[PDB]
DNA sequence: CGGAAATCATAACCACAATCTTTTT
DNA sequence: GAAAAAGATTGTGGTTATGATTTCC
Protein backbone atom coordinates (compact mmCIF):
# COMPACT_ATOMS: atom_id res chain seq x y z
CA UNK A 1 0.00 0.00 0.00
CA UNK A 2 1.32 3.36 -0.55
CA UNK A 3 -0.09 5.08 2.98
CA UNK A 4 -0.03 2.41 6.27
CA UNK A 5 -2.99 0.92 6.89
CA UNK A 6 -2.35 0.98 10.41
CA UNK A 7 -1.92 4.71 10.97
CA UNK A 8 -5.67 5.06 9.07
CA UNK A 9 -7.20 3.00 12.04
CA UNK A 10 -5.61 5.10 14.27
CA UNK A 11 -6.95 8.46 13.26
CA UNK A 12 -10.30 6.77 12.77
CA UNK A 13 -9.67 5.17 16.74
CA UNK A 14 -9.10 8.74 17.49
CA UNK A 15 -13.43 8.60 17.70
CA UNK A 16 -14.35 8.03 20.74
CA UNK A 17 -17.73 6.47 19.45
CA UNK A 18 -15.69 4.01 17.02
CA UNK A 19 -15.89 0.60 18.51
CA UNK A 20 -14.48 -1.77 15.58
CA UNK A 21 -12.70 -1.40 12.07
CA UNK A 22 -13.58 -3.97 9.05
CA UNK A 23 -10.81 -4.75 7.18
CA UNK A 24 -11.97 -3.40 4.41
CA UNK A 25 -12.17 0.10 5.37
CA UNK A 26 -8.98 1.23 6.03
CA UNK A 27 -7.90 -0.37 2.91
CA UNK A 28 -10.58 1.85 1.02
CA UNK A 29 -9.50 4.73 3.09
CA UNK A 30 -5.91 4.48 1.74
CA UNK A 31 -7.44 4.93 -1.51
CA UNK A 32 -9.98 7.34 -1.06
CA UNK A 33 -7.15 9.60 0.88
CA UNK A 34 -4.80 9.13 -2.26
CA UNK A 35 -7.70 10.40 -4.54
CA UNK A 36 -8.03 13.46 -1.77
CA UNK A 37 -4.87 14.50 -1.93
CA UNK A 38 -4.68 13.91 -6.00
CA UNK A 39 -7.38 16.65 -5.74
CA UNK A 40 -6.36 18.78 -3.23
CA UNK A 41 -3.00 19.46 -4.82
CA UNK A 42 -4.62 19.50 -8.32
CA UNK A 43 -6.51 22.89 -7.60
CA UNK A 44 -3.87 24.07 -5.29
CA UNK A 45 -0.98 23.71 -8.46
CA UNK A 46 -3.95 25.98 -10.06
CA UNK A 47 -2.88 28.68 -7.90
CA UNK A 48 0.48 28.64 -7.56
CA UNK A 49 0.17 29.18 -11.31
CA UNK A 50 -2.06 31.87 -11.34
CA UNK A 51 0.69 33.56 -9.22
CA UNK A 52 3.91 32.34 -11.58
CA UNK A 53 5.19 30.39 -9.12
CA UNK A 54 7.18 26.82 -9.57
CA UNK A 55 6.82 25.81 -6.00
CA UNK A 56 3.99 24.74 -4.34
CA UNK A 57 3.01 26.53 -0.85
CA UNK A 58 0.71 26.84 2.22
CA UNK A 59 -1.29 29.63 0.54
CA UNK A 60 -1.90 27.80 -2.46
CA UNK A 61 -3.37 24.70 -0.66
CA UNK A 62 -5.24 27.35 1.38
CA UNK A 63 -6.67 28.93 -2.03
CA UNK A 64 -8.06 25.32 -3.33
CA UNK A 65 -10.01 25.04 0.38
CA UNK A 66 -11.46 27.93 0.26
CA UNK A 67 -12.21 27.73 -3.42
CA UNK A 68 -13.55 24.22 -2.90
CA UNK A 69 -16.96 24.03 -1.23
CA UNK A 70 -16.73 20.06 0.04
CA UNK A 71 -13.63 21.25 1.40
CA UNK A 72 -15.01 23.69 3.95
CA UNK A 73 -14.50 21.44 6.81
CA UNK A 74 -10.97 22.03 6.48
CA UNK A 75 -11.01 25.62 7.11
CA UNK A 76 -9.28 25.61 10.47
CA UNK A 77 -5.88 24.52 9.05
CA UNK A 78 -5.14 28.01 7.26
CA UNK A 79 -7.19 30.34 9.75
CA UNK A 80 -6.98 33.79 8.74
CA UNK A 81 -27.91 7.71 -1.63
CA UNK A 82 -27.56 11.51 -2.31
CA UNK A 83 -25.24 14.06 -1.78
CA UNK A 84 -26.39 16.37 1.43
CA UNK A 85 -28.16 19.74 0.46
CA UNK A 86 -25.90 22.36 0.86
CA UNK A 87 -27.43 23.56 3.94
CA UNK A 88 -27.63 20.10 5.26
CA UNK A 89 -24.28 19.57 4.48
CA UNK A 90 -23.31 22.58 6.29
CA UNK A 91 -24.45 21.12 9.41
CA UNK A 92 -22.99 18.57 9.67
CA UNK A 93 -19.39 20.35 9.14
CA UNK A 94 -20.66 22.44 11.85
CA UNK A 95 -20.95 19.81 13.73
CA UNK A 96 -17.54 18.47 12.97
CA UNK A 97 -15.85 21.55 13.86
CA UNK A 98 -17.68 21.19 17.03
CA UNK A 99 -16.37 17.68 17.96
CA UNK A 100 -13.25 18.24 16.71
CA UNK A 101 -11.29 19.54 19.80
CA UNK A 102 -12.69 15.99 21.69
CA UNK A 103 -10.65 14.35 19.42
CA UNK A 104 -7.60 11.70 21.57
CA UNK A 105 -5.04 10.08 19.80
CA UNK A 106 -3.32 8.43 22.72
CA UNK A 107 -3.86 5.00 22.54
CA UNK A 108 -6.92 3.36 24.39
CA UNK A 109 -7.63 -0.24 25.05
CA UNK A 110 -11.72 -0.99 23.78
CA UNK A 111 -11.88 -4.66 24.42
CA UNK A 112 -9.51 -6.10 27.76
CA UNK A 113 -10.45 -9.80 27.23
CA UNK A 114 -8.77 -9.34 24.48
CA UNK A 115 -5.67 -8.15 25.68
CA UNK A 116 -6.19 -10.59 28.75
CA UNK A 117 -5.61 -13.39 26.33
CA UNK A 118 -2.89 -11.77 23.99
CA UNK A 119 -0.73 -11.43 26.45
CA UNK A 120 -1.03 -15.04 28.05
CA UNK A 121 -0.26 -16.92 24.68
CA UNK A 122 2.36 -18.75 22.93
CA UNK A 123 4.22 -16.93 20.57
CA UNK A 124 6.62 -18.06 17.99
CA UNK A 125 9.13 -14.72 17.31
CA UNK A 126 6.39 -12.42 18.85
CA UNK A 127 4.03 -13.69 16.39
CA UNK A 128 1.01 -15.63 17.72
CA UNK A 129 1.35 -19.45 16.79
CA UNK A 130 -1.05 -21.97 17.08
CA UNK B 1 0.89 10.99 16.31
CA UNK B 2 -1.85 12.12 14.52
CA UNK B 3 -0.42 12.16 11.17
CA UNK B 4 0.06 9.58 8.17
CA UNK B 5 3.69 10.26 7.39
CA UNK B 6 4.62 13.23 5.70
CA UNK B 7 6.80 11.48 3.11
CA UNK B 8 4.10 9.26 2.05
CA UNK B 9 1.89 12.31 1.39
CA UNK B 10 4.63 13.93 -0.58
CA UNK B 11 4.90 11.01 -2.96
CA UNK B 12 0.88 11.40 -3.57
CA UNK B 13 1.63 14.87 -4.31
CA UNK B 14 4.11 14.80 -6.61
CA UNK B 15 1.46 12.34 -8.76
CA UNK B 16 -0.69 15.51 -9.46
CA UNK B 17 2.13 17.69 -10.19
CA UNK B 18 4.05 18.40 -13.01
CA UNK B 19 8.07 16.87 -13.46
CA UNK B 20 9.25 20.73 -12.84
CA UNK B 21 7.43 21.22 -9.47
CA UNK B 22 8.66 22.06 -6.44
CA UNK B 23 6.78 21.53 -2.78
CA UNK B 24 7.70 23.58 0.04
CA UNK B 25 7.75 21.83 3.83
CA UNK B 26 4.36 24.08 4.59
CA UNK B 27 2.63 22.90 1.76
CA UNK B 28 3.34 19.17 2.43
CA UNK B 29 2.77 19.75 6.65
CA UNK B 30 -0.65 21.17 5.02
CA UNK B 31 -1.59 18.32 3.02
CA UNK B 32 -0.76 16.11 6.02
CA UNK B 33 -2.89 17.67 7.97
CA UNK B 34 -6.20 17.83 5.72
CA UNK B 35 -5.58 14.15 5.05
CA UNK B 36 -6.02 13.65 8.74
CA UNK B 37 -8.75 15.68 8.72
CA UNK B 38 -10.35 14.14 6.03
CA UNK B 39 -9.96 10.72 7.94
CA UNK B 40 -11.79 11.79 11.33
CA UNK B 41 -14.46 13.76 8.85
CA UNK B 42 -15.72 10.56 7.35
CA UNK B 43 -15.32 8.53 9.69
CA UNK B 44 -17.69 10.54 11.92
CA UNK B 45 -20.13 10.47 10.18
CA UNK B 46 -19.69 6.84 8.92
CA UNK B 47 -19.79 6.15 13.01
CA UNK B 48 -23.26 7.83 13.50
CA UNK B 49 -24.28 5.48 10.55
CA UNK B 50 -23.78 2.51 12.46
CA UNK B 51 -25.01 3.67 16.35
CA UNK B 52 -28.19 4.25 14.30
CA UNK B 53 -28.10 0.79 12.93
CA UNK B 54 -27.30 -0.02 16.02
CA UNK B 55 -24.11 -1.74 14.64
CA UNK B 56 -20.74 -1.39 16.09
CA UNK B 57 -18.29 -2.56 13.31
CA UNK B 58 -17.58 0.25 10.61
CA UNK B 59 -17.45 -1.14 7.46
CA UNK B 60 -16.49 -0.23 3.78
CA UNK B 61 -20.31 0.73 2.96
CA UNK B 62 -20.45 2.89 5.73
CA UNK B 63 -17.59 5.01 4.42
CA UNK B 64 -18.37 4.73 1.12
CA UNK B 65 -21.82 5.98 2.29
CA UNK B 66 -20.43 8.53 4.36
CA UNK B 67 -18.21 10.19 1.26
CA UNK B 68 -21.77 9.98 -0.73
CA UNK B 69 -23.21 12.28 1.54
CA UNK B 70 -20.87 14.57 2.40
CA UNK B 71 -19.66 15.66 -1.02
CA UNK B 72 -17.02 13.03 -2.26
CA UNK B 73 -19.26 11.21 -4.61
CA UNK B 74 -16.34 11.51 -7.05
CA UNK B 75 -14.76 8.88 -5.52
CA UNK B 76 -17.29 6.48 -4.63
CA UNK B 77 -17.41 4.52 -8.15
CA UNK B 78 -13.56 4.51 -8.50
CA UNK B 79 -13.39 2.78 -4.98
CA UNK B 80 -15.82 0.31 -5.41
CA UNK B 81 -13.89 -0.67 -8.32
CA UNK B 82 -10.96 -0.79 -6.11
CA UNK B 83 -12.43 -2.69 -3.24
CA UNK B 84 -13.12 -5.88 -5.88
CA UNK B 85 -10.04 -5.76 -8.17
CA UNK B 86 -7.76 -5.27 -4.70
CA UNK B 87 -9.88 -8.14 -3.13
CA UNK B 88 -8.35 -11.41 -4.53
CA UNK C 1 23.55 -0.30 17.73
CA UNK C 2 21.43 0.87 20.67
CA UNK C 3 20.30 4.82 19.54
CA UNK C 4 23.02 7.63 19.74
CA UNK C 5 20.18 9.94 20.73
CA UNK C 6 18.74 8.75 23.68
CA UNK C 7 22.53 7.54 24.98
CA UNK C 8 23.42 11.11 24.37
CA UNK C 9 20.13 12.25 26.83
CA UNK C 10 20.79 9.88 29.43
CA UNK C 11 24.46 11.25 29.48
CA UNK C 12 23.22 14.84 29.35
CA UNK C 13 21.13 14.34 32.38
CA UNK C 14 23.42 14.88 34.66
CA UNK C 15 23.63 18.62 35.35
CA UNK C 16 27.61 18.60 35.29
CA UNK C 17 28.09 17.45 32.23
CA UNK C 18 28.11 19.82 29.57
CA UNK C 19 29.65 18.91 26.03
CA UNK C 20 29.81 15.60 24.36
CA UNK C 21 31.98 14.39 21.89
CA UNK C 22 30.54 12.67 18.87
CA UNK C 23 32.57 9.74 19.28
CA UNK C 24 31.31 9.01 23.15
CA UNK C 25 27.73 7.91 22.19
CA UNK C 26 29.20 5.43 19.59
CA UNK C 27 31.56 4.64 22.04
CA UNK C 28 28.79 3.85 24.83
CA UNK C 29 26.32 2.14 22.17
CA UNK C 30 28.78 -0.66 22.00
CA UNK C 31 29.78 -0.67 25.83
CA UNK C 32 25.99 -1.03 27.02
CA UNK C 33 25.96 -3.93 24.43
CA UNK C 34 28.82 -5.68 26.12
CA UNK C 35 27.51 -4.88 29.37
CA UNK C 36 24.25 -5.90 28.79
CA UNK C 37 25.72 -9.36 27.70
CA UNK C 38 27.76 -9.94 30.17
CA UNK C 39 24.91 -9.00 33.01
CA UNK C 40 22.85 -11.74 30.92
CA UNK C 41 25.46 -14.25 30.80
CA UNK C 42 26.24 -14.34 34.60
CA UNK C 43 22.50 -13.62 35.30
CA UNK C 44 21.56 -17.13 33.32
CA UNK C 45 24.22 -19.02 35.22
CA UNK C 46 21.27 -18.14 38.15
CA UNK C 47 19.25 -19.99 36.72
CA UNK C 48 20.56 -23.06 35.82
CA UNK C 49 21.67 -23.30 39.36
CA UNK C 50 18.11 -23.14 39.63
CA UNK C 51 17.05 -25.36 36.67
CA UNK C 52 14.92 -23.17 34.87
CA UNK C 53 14.68 -22.00 31.14
CA UNK C 54 13.32 -18.81 32.22
CA UNK C 55 15.70 -15.82 32.81
CA UNK C 56 13.76 -13.73 35.52
CA UNK C 57 14.20 -10.37 37.77
CA UNK C 58 15.83 -12.70 40.48
CA UNK C 59 18.72 -13.97 38.36
CA UNK C 60 19.90 -10.24 37.58
CA UNK C 61 19.55 -9.72 41.11
CA UNK C 62 22.05 -12.43 42.03
CA UNK C 63 24.69 -11.34 39.15
CA UNK C 64 24.16 -7.62 40.58
CA UNK C 65 24.97 -9.20 44.04
CA UNK C 66 28.05 -11.88 43.26
CA UNK C 67 29.73 -9.99 40.77
CA UNK C 68 31.87 -6.85 42.80
CA UNK C 69 31.94 -3.78 40.12
CA UNK C 70 27.77 -4.20 39.63
CA UNK C 71 28.07 -2.80 43.14
CA UNK C 72 26.52 0.28 41.92
CA UNK C 73 23.31 -1.42 41.00
CA UNK C 74 22.42 -2.65 44.17
CA UNK C 75 19.20 -0.03 44.75
CA UNK C 76 17.52 -1.34 41.67
CA UNK C 77 16.17 -4.51 42.95
CA UNK C 78 16.17 -4.63 47.02
CA UNK C 79 42.30 0.23 37.99
CA UNK C 80 40.89 0.58 41.73
CA UNK C 81 41.64 -1.01 45.19
CA UNK C 82 38.70 -2.89 46.27
CA UNK C 83 38.13 0.32 48.18
CA UNK C 84 38.52 3.35 46.40
CA UNK C 85 36.17 1.89 43.97
CA UNK C 86 33.93 1.44 46.60
CA UNK C 87 34.54 5.07 47.67
CA UNK C 88 33.75 6.42 44.39
CA UNK C 89 30.67 3.77 43.69
CA UNK C 90 28.93 5.78 46.82
CA UNK C 91 29.60 9.23 45.80
CA UNK C 92 27.92 8.26 43.05
CA UNK C 93 24.55 5.99 44.54
CA UNK C 94 24.18 9.54 47.00
CA UNK C 95 24.36 11.77 43.95
CA UNK C 96 21.61 9.27 42.21
CA UNK C 97 18.91 10.54 44.56
CA UNK C 98 19.71 13.93 43.47
CA UNK D 1 11.62 8.12 28.34
CA UNK D 2 15.02 7.94 30.26
CA UNK D 3 15.90 4.07 29.54
CA UNK D 4 17.21 2.75 26.23
CA UNK D 5 14.06 1.00 24.55
CA UNK D 6 13.29 -2.43 25.93
CA UNK D 7 13.25 -3.57 22.68
CA UNK D 8 16.55 -3.15 21.90
CA UNK D 9 17.57 -4.63 25.69
CA UNK D 10 15.55 -7.61 24.61
CA UNK D 11 17.50 -7.86 21.25
CA UNK D 12 20.87 -8.39 23.13
CA UNK D 13 20.33 -10.21 25.80
CA UNK D 14 18.67 -13.22 23.63
CA UNK D 15 22.39 -13.28 21.88
CA UNK D 16 23.83 -14.06 25.14
CA UNK D 17 21.21 -17.20 26.03
CA UNK D 18 20.33 -20.64 24.35
CA UNK D 19 17.48 -20.87 22.01
CA UNK D 20 15.89 -22.49 24.43
CA UNK D 21 15.68 -19.88 26.58
CA UNK D 22 12.95 -16.89 27.00
CA UNK D 23 12.63 -14.17 29.01
CA UNK D 24 10.97 -12.16 31.92
CA UNK D 25 9.17 -8.78 31.18
CA UNK D 26 10.02 -7.68 34.22
CA UNK D 27 14.09 -9.07 33.90
CA UNK D 28 13.63 -7.32 30.48
CA UNK D 29 12.66 -4.07 32.41
CA UNK D 30 15.50 -4.99 34.90
CA UNK D 31 18.19 -5.30 32.92
CA UNK D 32 17.01 -2.31 30.85
CA UNK D 33 17.28 0.59 34.11
CA UNK D 34 20.87 -1.29 34.64
CA UNK D 35 22.20 -0.36 31.71
CA UNK D 36 20.71 3.52 31.99
CA UNK D 37 22.71 2.89 35.07
CA UNK D 38 25.91 2.28 33.57
CA UNK D 39 25.32 5.09 31.41
CA UNK D 40 25.34 7.75 34.25
CA UNK D 41 28.15 5.43 36.36
CA UNK D 42 30.55 5.54 33.84
CA UNK D 43 29.62 9.09 32.15
CA UNK D 44 29.81 10.57 36.17
CA UNK D 45 33.07 9.50 36.87
CA UNK D 46 34.31 10.58 33.28
CA UNK D 47 32.39 14.16 33.51
CA UNK D 48 34.52 14.10 36.84
CA UNK D 49 37.66 13.72 35.49
CA UNK D 50 37.15 16.64 32.93
CA UNK D 51 36.05 18.90 35.34
CA UNK D 52 39.52 18.32 37.22
CA UNK D 53 41.22 18.94 33.98
CA UNK D 54 39.36 22.44 33.13
CA UNK D 55 38.12 20.83 29.91
CA UNK D 56 34.09 20.93 28.80
CA UNK D 57 33.95 18.35 26.65
CA UNK D 58 34.14 14.38 27.49
CA UNK D 59 35.28 12.61 24.46
CA UNK D 60 36.20 8.37 24.29
CA UNK D 61 39.05 8.34 25.79
CA UNK D 62 37.59 9.89 28.86
CA UNK D 63 34.53 7.35 28.75
CA UNK D 64 37.49 4.54 28.16
CA UNK D 65 39.32 5.90 31.25
CA UNK D 66 36.10 5.53 33.34
CA UNK D 67 35.85 1.79 32.49
CA UNK D 68 38.89 0.89 33.65
CA UNK D 69 38.86 2.57 36.84
CA UNK D 70 35.82 1.40 37.85
CA UNK D 71 36.32 -2.18 37.10
CA UNK D 72 35.37 -2.71 33.40
CA UNK D 73 38.24 -3.00 31.94
CA UNK D 74 37.37 -6.25 30.16
CA UNK D 75 35.60 -3.85 27.93
CA UNK D 76 38.53 -1.39 26.84
CA UNK D 77 40.37 -3.36 24.39
CA UNK D 78 37.71 -4.30 22.13
CA UNK D 79 36.31 -0.77 22.55
CA UNK D 80 39.37 0.28 21.27
CA UNK D 81 39.70 -2.05 18.15
CA UNK D 82 35.64 -1.13 17.55
CA UNK D 83 36.55 2.69 17.65
CA UNK D 84 38.97 2.61 15.03
CA UNK D 85 37.49 -0.14 12.46
CA UNK D 86 34.58 2.48 12.87
CA UNK D 87 37.49 4.89 11.67
CA UNK D 88 37.36 7.08 15.44
C1' DC E 1 14.29 22.38 -1.96
C1' DG E 2 15.85 17.51 -3.67
C1' DG E 3 18.84 13.73 -2.86
C1' DA E 4 22.30 10.53 -0.25
C1' DA E 5 23.57 8.76 4.01
C1' DA E 6 22.84 7.92 8.57
C1' DT E 7 19.88 7.19 11.97
C1' DC E 8 15.72 5.70 14.07
C1' DA E 9 10.63 4.63 14.45
C1' DT E 10 6.89 1.35 13.59
C1' DA E 11 3.59 -1.15 10.53
C1' DA E 12 2.88 -5.67 9.37
C1' DC E 13 2.97 -10.13 10.76
C1' DC E 14 0.80 -13.94 13.21
C1' DA E 15 -4.23 -16.79 15.29
C1' DC E 16 -7.84 -17.30 18.47
C1' DA E 17 -11.17 -15.92 22.36
C1' DA E 18 -14.27 -12.33 22.48
C1' DT E 19 -17.62 -10.09 20.27
C1' DC E 20 -20.43 -8.87 16.45
C1' DT E 21 -23.98 -10.35 12.93
C1' DT E 22 -27.24 -13.59 10.99
C1' DT E 23 -30.33 -17.60 11.22
C1' DT E 24 -32.68 -20.65 13.87
C1' DT E 25 -35.87 -21.93 17.42
C1' DG F 1 -42.01 -10.97 18.61
C1' DA F 2 -37.97 -12.53 21.73
C1' DA F 3 -34.22 -15.64 22.83
C1' DA F 4 -30.77 -18.17 21.76
C1' DA F 5 -27.10 -20.97 18.62
C1' DA F 6 -25.02 -20.68 14.83
C1' DG F 7 -21.73 -18.54 11.89
C1' DA F 8 -18.50 -14.56 10.70
C1' DT F 9 -14.78 -11.43 11.84
C1' DT F 10 -12.02 -8.38 14.73
C1' DG F 11 -8.48 -6.71 18.58
C1' DT F 12 -4.84 -7.78 20.77
C1' DG F 13 1.12 -7.38 21.58
C1' DG F 14 6.48 -8.91 20.73
C1' DT F 15 9.55 -8.95 17.19
C1' DT F 16 11.84 -7.43 13.23
C1' DA F 17 11.96 -6.20 8.33
C1' DT F 18 10.63 -2.06 6.15
C1' DG F 19 10.90 2.36 5.27
C1' DA F 20 10.14 6.88 7.55
C1' DT F 21 12.70 10.86 9.30
C1' DT F 22 16.93 13.30 10.31
C1' DT F 23 21.26 15.28 8.71
C1' DC F 24 24.05 16.91 5.29
C1' DC F 25 24.96 19.36 1.24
Amino acid sequence: HQLPLARIKKIMKADEDVRMISAEAPILFAKACELFILELTIRSWLHAEENKRRTLQKNDIAAAITRTDIFDFLVDIVPRVTQLSPMDREARVLRYREKRKTRKFEKTIRYASRKAYAEIRPRVNGRFAK
Amino acid sequence: DRFLPIANVSRIMKKALPANAKISKDAKETVQECVSEFISFITGEASDKCQREKRKTINGDDLLWAMTTLGFEDYVEPLKVYLQKYRE
Amino acid sequence: QLPLARIKKIMKADEDVRMISAEAPILFAKACELFILELTIRSWLHAEENKRRTLQKNDIAAAITRTDIFDFLVDIVPQLSPMDREARVLRYREKRKT
